[PDB]
């Protein structure tokens, strides 16, 4: 990473990675598929040229948001180095490069937020997690708890209690008894087994820890909703 | 060498100059895989997986 | 997970059956030629 | 390339690497395909990869020289290959293993090229359109070519600048496709001689450019190369103006050797760039899309030289015009106007008529093909949209719809704005819409689909009732004893007899007698790539004359262009559904006939009523079973999959979406009807065979009793009924057990519905537990 | 559960792969005849 860009190198890297990710996962997202021209990134050493570059970047950013919704190059010229004499070369380069860079990064970040909210339904994913994984359907949770405690107290083995037929029957009954059990957000819930116990240990509080509720995240949401996040939720 | 095309033959001569003594049939198949626009990193991972089990 | 495994198994079974049907008709054609 | 070429290539690689076991070949295929992008989007830093290989290569100079050679030829996969070699050099263990496995394991040439290109273009042009040829004198007259005819130094250089040998500076003969070399008089001042040798590169570049222009201006080089040669000729003319100005200044005494050297610096750079482009085009034999790809890569390579970039942009824009004119003609008219086979789309003559006979969509996929090599790199991302657009317009054109793209505009190559990409996508979307509308409105896809539902899915129960009433006697005969005339007449009676006579497409409904019974066919299909394949191949075809009841299917005649959507693969799936419902109805009719016959038997002898109770209960278990299987197949598989198809067909964006939805519909109905599980299908087949045998036994007994040792006959009948009951119950419990197994291990939630229907009263529940 | 669904998917994927290879060879043979 260039030393003069070190203060912006990480943001540039994140922006480029995000742009490539958005193109790979949802290339037709309105944020991802916008033909809006991206502001030019160039080194400016004239204070007038630097202000003009900043203004053009700002105009480009504004136009793109609406659509989504000198140095050493002349001879007699003297302003071309006026910033270079007023400002130090590292500071001049920083001012010249990061302003258009910051404008483009900000536009990218805004479009990414919009894409995640509208196209990736991250809020809808959180709502689904609340409905199904957070047991927002209180009736389903009550039926599940009663059936689980009946099976655990009767000493059913994981092969008997956690049998896919038994687990599916319990899930169907809990969803049918839940007002939210038939919701499409509840459909993202899946009951999986971490391990198969030979015997349900009596009076063990962790007896049902073998059960896991998994939440599926599609691209690109699986970059943000990572397998680690789903594992912690489980 | 007759297994490799002239472009594939030139790539084989380049690979030899790169120090790779590759079989012309293996190189031909590799070129065909590259012609299918498969990412070379995935092809490398595939080659590594295929080779890792074959202890010399 | 479980619903995703169910979908993968169902899709793989459908694809294998479609390939088997295509093979069956290919073999019948090669037996007719 | 074959759809499964990657599977062959992987299998060859596994064999060549002596990898034990094909277990995991699917995993390597899945890794490569998941990581296979159709577009070369990976801008690999070939410079650093070259460097890594050169550090790794035992002959690093040769590696770098070969890389620059292949780049000058625009050799495909060069940078991917160098990256692969770098990755193998990174994996020393893999490289050692691979090494051990390997151990264990110009005028005449131009005339030949012209003749070859002419022959290739005529062979591509079956229509006898001879490619245009320049007359021989165009190539034979050397003074026309403009290359070197094999103060004083300033005068010679000003001549040399025009490609004329000077008196003290003379051009050497061109050895092959090399740049022209010049001989300078040794008695010139060393500084003067060196300045002449610094300027002579302009004359060498001019001579090279003129040879390139004169060669690539031949018709055989294609329209893109001709346009490139004309654009280069314009810059050479400007160069001649410049050289004439330097000559005029020299006549004025204003040109010194140092002034010439300074003033020629831009001309030297321009001519060097032109000679580099000429050499790259000539070495790569670039034509059509390959020339546009090379021009794009050169234009990107000049990102630091605004003058060189502007020149390369001008040349690329000029050379892309005829190729983009062909693209425009393709995307707006579905016409390939590629006289030299330069366009990314190649047309093949395929017979549309065979689409109904061929299970493969050969006509749709093989008639128009993409020439990957002829795809311009700037069009690489749009080649498929261009292909689909031209396919759609041609299909529309072949259905008698004239497709005029209202958005047809001239396509111009642009580097930063991919306006041609959006324009190709718009043309593709327009052509797709026109084709979909033609198929939906003119080919009445929904009306044909409703006809298929009416006949193939047995939606018209009154039709099937009438047909089976008229045809039952004829279909009960062996297929060899059946008179096809009677089946066609019973079909016509059923068509005229049903509400389908109001169907305008009823005449597309046909009777089809399958060569194999449905159960044997499905078991053979499902045994493919299974352990049962050998058992089905060695299973003698049972000498049981296939009955018309087991051979009966519908077929449906789909005309072009609708034969694109209702193809033989779709019709065969409809035939499978029809035959399945017909067989279910046959089993139901047999169970009802046994019921009626038993009701009649109960009326003739009061005393026999006790013996008939068991046969009645067996018939009732079979009837409830058959009706629940028919109900599942009709209302949860066929009806739901048809409703899904109609909804998806309503949501289709193009004809390929309609085809996809219809295939998904057929595949859903096939899946949900238990047709895809060989064990369930085999148990159902045995169950139905036992049901039919029971109904035939009950009918024979009731007929005997009506016509009428008798105690012995009754005990034998009861014993037969109890044996049928045992066999039916055993097969039913095995079916319910298999449905439960698939429901629990395979997550086939649909199988739980079959079980709940099959054991809706819990009759089998205690037996399943047992 | 999850491992059993994975095993069923793996068997179905092996069958699909073998079917695709056999189809590939069948198409190459029908293209050679």
């Amino acid at each position: 990473v260039p030393v003069f860009l070190k203060h912006i190198a990480h943001d540039i890297y994140v922006c480029g990675k995000t742009i490539n990710l958005l193109k790979l996962c949802c290339p037709r997202h309105y944020l991802c598929w916008s033909d809006v021209p991206v502001p030019r990134i160039s080194v400016i050493f004239s204070l007038e040229e630097l202000k003009e570059i900043e203004k053009d970047c700002a105009v480009y950013v504004g136009r793109m948001e609406r659509v989504a919704r000198p140095q050493v190059q002349s001879a007699a010229d003297e302003t071309a180095v006026q910033l270079s004499e007023l400002l130090t070369l590292p500071v001049l380069m920083k001012r010249s490069i990061t302003a258009p860079l910051a404008a483009h990064i900000s536009l990218v970040n805004k479009a990414a937020v919009d894409y995640f909210f509208v196209e990736l339904h991250l809020e809808a994913h959180y709502e689904a997690l609340r409905h199904f994984l957070l047991m927002e359907d209180g009736e389903f949770a009550q039926s599940l708890s009663d059936l689980l405690f009946e099976k655990l107290g009767a000493g059913q083995t994981p092969g008997e209690l956690l049998n896919p037929l038994v687990l599916n029957s319990v899930l169907s009954k809990a969803l049918q008894c839940s007002l939210h059990g038939d919701t499409p957000h509840a459909s993202n819930l899946s009951l999986a087994l971490k391990y198969l116990p030979e015997v349900f240990a009596p009076n063990a509080p962790d007896v049902l820890s073998c059960l896991e509720l998994r939440y599926k995240v599609d691209w690109p949401l699986n970059i943000v909703i990572t397998e680690g996040c789903l594992s912690k939720y489980s | 060498k007759k297994v490799l095309s002239t472009e594939e033959m030139e790539l084989y001569e380049l690979a030899q100059a790169a120090g790779g003594a590759i079989d012309p049939d293996v190189f031909k198949i590799l070129v065909d895989l590259l012609k299918l626009n498969v990412a070379p990193l995935a092809v490398f991972q595939m080659l590594k997986s295929m080779c890792a089990g074959q202890r010399l | 997970n479980m619903k995703d495994f169910e979908n993968q198994i169902t899709e793989l079974k459908k694809e294998n059956f479609n390939l088997k049907l295509r093979i069956y008709f290919l073999e019948e054609r090669m037996q007719q030629e | 390339m074959s759809e499964f070429r990657i599977h062959h290539d992987v299998n060859e690689l596994l064999s060549l690497l002596r990898v034990h076991g094909g277990d995991g070949a699917e995993v390597y295929i899945d890794l490569l395909q998941k990581n296979r992008t159709p577009y070369v989007t990976t801008t690999v830093s070939a410079h650093s990869a070259k460097v890594k290989i050169a550090e790794f290569s035992r002959t690093p100079e040769d590696f770098l020289k070969k890389y620059d050679e292949l780049k000058s030829k625009n050799t495909r996969n060069l940078d991917p290959l160098v990256y692969l070699l770098s990755k193998l050099t990174e994996d020393k263990e893999t490289l050692q293993y691979l090494q051990q496995n390997a151990k264990e394991r110009t005028l005449q040439q131009s005339l030949e090229l012209k003749r070859k290109m002419l022959r290739d273009k005529q062979n591509k042009k079956n229509s006898g359109q001879h490619l245009p040829i320049f007359p021989a004198w165009v190539y034979e007259r050397p003074a026309l070519i403009g290359d070197f005819l094999i103060s004083a130094v300033v005068e010679d250089l000003l001549y040399v600048l025009v490609g004329v040998d000077g008196r003290y500076v003379s051009a050497q003969p061109l050895a092959g496709r090399q740049s022209r070399t010049f001989l300078v008089d040794p008695n010139l001042d060393l500084s003067i001689r060196e300045l002449v040798h610094r300027i002579l590169p302009v004359a060498a570049s001019y001579s090279a450019v003129t040879r390139f222009i004169e060669e690539k201006s031949s018709f055989e080089y294609g329209q893109v190369n001709h346009a490139l040669a004309a654009a280069m000729r314009t810059l050479v003319k400007e160069h001649l103006i410049l050289v004439s100005q330097l000559e005029q200044l020299h006549r004025q005494g204003l040109l010194s050797l140092q002034k010439l050297w300074f003033y020629i610096q831009p001309a030297m750079r321009t001519m060097d760039i032109l000679a580099s482009l000429a050499t790259s085009v000539d070495k790569g034999e670039c034509l059509g899309g390959s020339t546009l790809s090379l021009l794009h890569d050169r234009s990107f390579s000049y990102t630091g030289d605004s003058q060189a970039q502007e020149l390369c942009l001008y040349l690329t824009k000029a050379a892309s015009a005829p190729y983009f004119e062909v693209l425009e003609k393709w995307i707006y008219r579905g016409i390939i106007h590629d006289p030299y086979s330069e366009f990314m789309v190649e047309e093949h003559e395929l017979r549309k008529e065979r689409i109904q006979e061929d299970y493969n969509d050969k006509y749709w996929d093989q008639r128009y093909t993409i020439v990957q090599q002829q795809i311009p790199s700037f069009l690489q991302k749009m080649a498929d949209k261009i292909l689909s657009t031209g396919k759609y317009l041609n299909v529309v054109r072949e259905c008698g719809h004239d497709v005029t793209c209202p958005v047809a505009k001239e396509i111009i190559y642009t580097l930063k704005e991919r306006a041609y990409v959006e324009q190709i996508e718009k043309a593709f979307n327009y052509a797709s819409k026109v084709l979909l509308d033609f198929l939906m409105e003119e080919k009445e896809l929904v009306a044909h689909l409703r006809s298929i539902k009416r006949y193939f899915l047995m939606d018209q129960g009154d039709f099937f009732v009438h047909f089976m009433d008229l045809a039952e006697e004829e279909l009960r005969k062996p297929v060899e004893d059946i008179t096809p005339p009677r089946l066609e007449a019973l079909l016509e009676l059923a068509l005229r007899m049903s509400t389908a006579n109001t169907d305008p497409f009823k005449d597309d409904l046909k009777i089809d007698l399958m060569p194999h019974d449905l159960i044997t066919q499905l078991l053979r299909v499902l045994a493919i790539e299974t352990k049962q394949e050998k058992a089905m191949a060695h299973a003698d075809p049972t000498e049981l004359a296939l009955s018309g009841l087991e051979a009966f299917s519908f077929d449906y005649i789909v005309k072009w262009p609708l034969s694109l959507i209702i193809n033989r693969k779709a019709l065969t799936r409809y035939q499978m559904l029809f035959r399945h419902m017909f067989y279910c109805k046959h089993v139901e009719r047999q169970l009802c006939s046994v019921w009626i016959s038993n009701k009649t038997a109960k009326q003739h002898s009061l005393h026999s009523a006790q013996w008939f109770a068991g046969a009645f209960t067996l018939r009732q278990r079979m009837l409830n079973f058959v009706q629940n299987i028919q109900y599942y197949m009709m209302f949860e598989v066929m009806e739901p999959t048809w409703h899904i198809l109609e909804k998806n067909l309503k949501s289709a964006s193009n004809i390929d979406d309609v085809l996809g939805h219809h295939t998904g519909f057929l595949d859903t109905c096939l899946k949900d009807c238990m047709l895809t599980n060989p064990e369930l299908l085999k148990v159902f087949s045995k169950l139905m065979s036992v049901c039919v045998m029971f109904t035939n036994c009950m009918q024979k007994f009731t007929q005997s009793m009506k016509l009428d040792d008798t105690v012995q006959l009754v005990s034998g009948f009861e014993a037969t009924i109890n044996k049928f009951d045992k066999n039916f119950s055993a097969h039913l419990l095995d079916l319910l057990a298999r449905l439960s197994i698939y429901s629990t291990s395979d997550c086939e939630h649909g199988m739980a519905s079959v079980i709940s229907r099959l054991d809706f009263n819990g009759f089998y529940t205690e037996r399943l537990e047992r």
